[PDB]
């Protein structure tokens, strides 16, 4: 049995900032490279962050329009890789998906977690 | 534990069916498969054939082509050895052995029951 | 089938002595030979899988050796213990089958 | 950066037909692309991974394949099950981009 | 007047998986294919370029036996001209071929309860692969960009995935050892005719 679930599901005022976490169980947690993508009907789906394994010193890669306001961090003795956002606006809406591993086999994706801004 | 004890000695007549025991228990029972072996007295080893354990499905030596029948009993976990139209040839000790699905040398064995024929 | 000549037939040693077996085959069979030891009319057991490895629990002075057809299964400082008849059986082709056997005694 | 045209929004065939739909690209993605299946009210599964393999648990009736720029992926005797909308994602470079979609539905 | 070893590469213990198949060199003897023909056991008997019945009375020059193992559904890739993940990425036979290709259904042997899934094959490469020719390198196969230092993860795949053979795993994708010989005719004396 493999699944995953997410959290922070909550509005806030443009400017805010909240915390997403996604946990994991039933897997080997240490070498799967676990991303977040987004959903939106005005956008259709983009793609948001990515931290890798353990045997690449836990890398970071980004989105060209959440630079600097989107930091990604996992801890594998926790079991959950959390997704931290500030600064948020208007096109953040969406739904985000905590995923296990893209573009690869062990491809298991989460159920979401809306985040919208009044 | 892992072990492999099976019936006793057995005395037949020519022209009689013997049906000698091999049961295994200790081990998961599907992961290995199981070999027959035949020790006449005074000499050396002969594979009798191999039999697996999950379908029933028998592969004999082809020496040992026909009279030789390996039954497998899944639940009660037993392969039998039927022995049909028994000659003054056919006295010798039968054991049976655990070689596996892919490795196939005999590490657990069993000790052996001696049938023999005389009238 | 492959038959597997063993020599000598019988040997004779005393405990403190080094005598080396031979199992030597008849096709070329790539280390897929096994050896057993088995004293009288008991079941027998392993001594070394694949020509070259160990298991666990025997005594670590039965070393295996050699590949291609001929085998050598080196026995070394020799106990009360080891007094049986020992087998090798090969793995390759089809059928299996034990060699001849070479009976080790006490002098 | 790279993206993906998927200019296909509404493809209708009925049960038991052949419907392709094509994942247009601007650069050179080798193989590196992926095809998602999205039920819905769901999350989007996984269908193929690097342009040609299949995952496991899905129907032999998903087969994708294409190299170069421009993929497809092409189902056969498709049933009333899938009813879904299917993103094609292309990892190349590290913005990594998804396609538009394409929703079905039965005739 | 030495009968051929047709024995020893049929009923052996463990053909080698078919990312490094063992390629058998049989010169220098006599050959009787009637013991393979009408034995019929043998699923899949396909040979191009010669007759079947006509196979005995042919002085060749030399004849190899490759062999491996693949899935069910993957033995009709074994032939001249057909492409799939076994075909130009593991074993490619020329568009020339003169030999025959035996087949099996081999779940009695290489089918553990759980996963016997010691018979590798590859799946990814950077080009496809020459006529009669093996690639035992295990590479760490990169797809997008970057070179990944000889690291797993995002973007670089071993190459070898392996199989998984269950006895109940359907007849598609149940262990079938193959058997491929490959003849030649020309530019040398007799030496296997019988
Ligand atoms: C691989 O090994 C198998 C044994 O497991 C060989 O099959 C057996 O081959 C022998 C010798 O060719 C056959 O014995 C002959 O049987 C006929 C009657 O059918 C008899 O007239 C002969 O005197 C001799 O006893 C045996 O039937 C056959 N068994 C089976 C089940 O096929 C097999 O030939 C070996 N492979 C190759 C390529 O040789």
């Amino acid at each position: 049995e493999v699944k995953l679930e997410e959290s922070g599901g909550g509005l806030v005022q443009p400017g805010g900032s909240m915390k997403l976490s996604c946990a994991a169980s039933g897997f080997t947690f240490s070498d799967a490279w676990m991303d977040w993508v987004r959903q939106s009907p005005e956008k259709g789906l983009e793609w948001v962050a990515q931290i890798r394994r353990k045997a690449n010193n836990h890398a970071t890669y980004y989105a060209e329009s959440v630079k600097g306001r989107f930091t990604i961090s996992r801890d594998d003795s926790k079991s959950s890789v959390y997704l931290q956002m500030n600064s948020l606006r208007a096109e953040d809406t969406g739904i985000y998906y905590c995923i296990r591993g893209m573009t690869y086999a062990m491809d298991f994706w989460g159920q979401g977690t809306s985040v919208t801004v009044s | 534990q892992i072990q492999l004890v099976q019936s006793g000695p057995e005395l037949k007549k020519p022209g009689e069916t013997v049906k000698i025991s091999c049961k295994a228990s200790g081990y998961t029972f599907t992961d290995y498969g199981l070999n027959w072996v035949k020790q006449a007295p005074g000499k050396g080893l002969k594979w009798m054939g191999w039999i697996n354990t999950y379908s029933g499905e028998p592969t004999y030596n082809d020496e040992f082509r026909g009279r030789f029948a390996f039954s497998l009993e899944t639940s009660t976990i037993t392969a039998y050895l039927k022995i049909n139209n028994l000659k003054n040839e056919d006295t010798a000790t039968y054991f049976c052995a655990r070689g596996g699905n892919w490795d196939w040398y005999f590490d657990v064995w069993g000790a052996g029951t001696t049938v023999t024929v005389s009238s | 089938d492959i038959v597997l000549t063993q020599s000598p037939a019988t040997l004779s040693v005393t405990p403190g002595d080094n005598v080396s077996l031979s199992c030597r085959a008849s096709q070329i069979i790539s280390n897929n030979l096994h050896w057993y030891q088995q004293k009288s009319h008991e079941s027998p057991r392993l001594l070394i899988k694949y020509a070259s490895q160990s298991i666990s629990g025997i005594p670590s002075r039965f070393s295996g050796s050699g590949s291609g057809t001929d085998f050598t299964l080196s026995i070394n400082s020799v106990e009360t213990e080891d007094f049986g008849m020992y087998f090798c059986q090969q793995s390759n082709t089809w059928p299996l089958t034990c060699g001849s056997g070479t009976k080790l005694e006490l002098n | 950066d790279i993206v993906m045209t998927q200019f296909q929004k509404f493809m209708s065939t009925s049960v038991g037909d052949r419907v392709s739909i094509t994942c247009k690209a601007s650069q050179n993605v080798r193989t590196a692309v992926a095809w998602y299946q999205q039920k819905p009210g769901q999350s989007p599964k996984a269908m193929i991974y690097l342009a040609s393999n299949r995952h496991r648990g899905v129907p032999d009736r998903f087969t994708g394949s294409g190299c170069g720029t421009d993929f497809t992926l092409t189902i056969s005797n498709v049933q009333c099950e899938d009813l879904a909308d299917y993103f094609c994602l292309q990892h190349r470079n590290y913005p990594l981009t998804f396609g538009g979609g394409t929703k079905l539905e039965i005739k | 007047t030495n009968l051929c070893p047709f024995g020893e590469v049929f009923n052996a213990t463990r053909f080698a998986s078919v990312y490094a198949w063992n390629r058998k060199r049989i010169s220098n003897c006599v050959a009787d294919y009637s013991v393979l023909y009408n034995s019929a056991s043998f699923s899949t008997f396909k040979c191009y370029g010669v007759s079947p019945t006509k196979l005995n009375d042919l002085c060749f020059t030399n004849v190899y036996a490759d062999s491996f193992v693949i899935r069910g559904d993957e033995v009709r890739q074994i032939a001249p001209g057909q492409t799939g993940k076994i075909a130009d990425y593991n074993y490619k036979l020329p568009d020339d071929f003169t030999g025959c290709v035996i087949a099996w259904n081999s779940n009695n042997l290489d089918s553990k309860v759980g996963g016997n899934y010691n018979y590798l094959y590859r799946l990814f490469r950077k080009s496809n692969l020459k006529p009669f020719e093996r690639d035992i390198s295990t590479e760490i196969y990169q797809a997008g960009s970057t070179p990944c230092n000889g690291v797993e993860g995002f973007n670089c795949y071993f190459p070898l995935q392996s199989y998984g053979f269950q006895p109940t795993n359907g007849v598609g994708y149940q262990p079938y050892r193959v058997v491929v010989l490959s003849f030649e005719l020309l530019h040398a004396p007799a030496t296997v005719c019988g």
